[PDB]
């Protein structure tokens, strides 16, 4: 997760040691960036299914809701 | 006598011994003043002869020591 937020950093950093690294190789750089940033494939679809599952929360509110029609109309 | 880089992969077993797999880049180069005695010996091609005995050796004495 902090790869993906803390994203402009890690590649402050990672550009900071591949400098240092890559200077002993006798090039020269003067601009990169970190691009690709994918995790399988879990994290996603699961805070998908938590707004999934508070939406549920509340679609079961409402068919709550409609318990207390469905209630009085049986009265 | 300028300088070239060689990576050398090693499939070492660690200290629980899962089979890692690590390649390490050495940048290297001749040494000028023997570049002679280093041909009477080997010849023009001085580096392959040696960068992968060294690493590989080394990098097992390393990762050896070393776990997963």
């Amino acid at each position: 997760s902090q790869l993906i937020t803390q994203r402009a950093q890690v590649s402050l950093l990672i550009r900071r040691e591949l400098t240092e690294r890559a200077k002993d190789f006798s090039l020269i750089l003067d601009d990169v960036a970190i691009t690709e940033l994918s995790f399988s494939r879990e994290y996603t679809a699961a805070v998908e299914a938590k707004q999934v599952a508070q939406q549920e929360a509340q679609r079961a509110q409402f068919l709550v809701e409609k318990a207390k029609q469905e209630q009085r109309q049986k009265i | 006598c300028r300088s070239r880089p060689r990576n050398v992969p090693v499939i070492t077993g660690s200290k629980d011994l899962q089979n890692v797999n690590i390649t390490l880049r050495i940048l290297f180069r001749p040494v000028a003043s023997q570049l002679p005695r280093i041909f009477t010996s080997i010849g023009e091609d001085y580096d392959e002869r040696v960068l992968p005995s060294i690493t590989t050796e080394i990098l097992k004495s390393v990762v050896a020591r070393f776990d997963a």
